[PDB]
DNA sequence: CGTCGGTGAGTCACCGAC
DNA sequence: CGTCGGTGACTCACCGACG
């Protein structure tokens, strides 16, 4: 009789432990995925900025070739 | 007992391996979270650099068409 | 006041490495 | 070719939340 109220608590904790473990692993996966895309995105932005830096320079030169 | 000592030290070595598993997972989460925060600051600064460069580029283009 | 769920921690069962 | 450590999962200890 009182062993059932204790089986039911172990079940509830079993569910809470499972949910807890899962969330931990989900957080790791999210972060690993986010790092991956941020590394890619920053490499594309970094080259976009290099190209712009050269276009601005060539433009500063073209302004002085006309006084 | 003597089998009670083999079981006791086995429980001790495993207790430490469990703690190492849990600590490695926590240090991994810390590492990733620290890395994403840093990559998000770099991305923001690149997006900001690109925005200023696009502005500067268009000012110069319009300065240049004014003879 | 007392039970809840979240989470740290110890334990068991199991497995691959070596 | 028998111990070792790693790990998923059950369980307990402990805590803050709170009806
Ligand atoms: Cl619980
Ligand atoms: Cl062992
Ligand atoms: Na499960």
């Amino acid at each position: 009789q009182e062993r059932i109220k204790a089986e039911r608590k172990r079940l509830r904790n079993r569910i809470a432990a499972s949910k807890c473990r899962k969330r931990k692993l989900e957080r790791i996966s999210r972060l690993e995925e986010k790092v991956k895309t941020l590394k890619s995105q920053n490499t594309e932005l970094a080259s976009t900025a290099s190209l712009l830096r050269e276009q601005v320079a060539q433009l500063k030169q073209k302004v002085l070739s006309h006084v | 007992s003597e089998e009670e000592e083999k079981r006791r030290v086995r429980r001790e070595r495993n207790k430490l391996a469990a703690a190492k598993c849990r600590n490695r997972r926590r240090e991994l989460t810390d590492r990733l979270q620290a890395e994403t925060d840093q990559l998000e600051e770099e991305k923001a600064e690149l997006e900001s650099e690109i925005a200023e460069l696009q502005k500067e580029k268009e000012r110069l283009e319009f300065v240049l068409v004014a003879h």
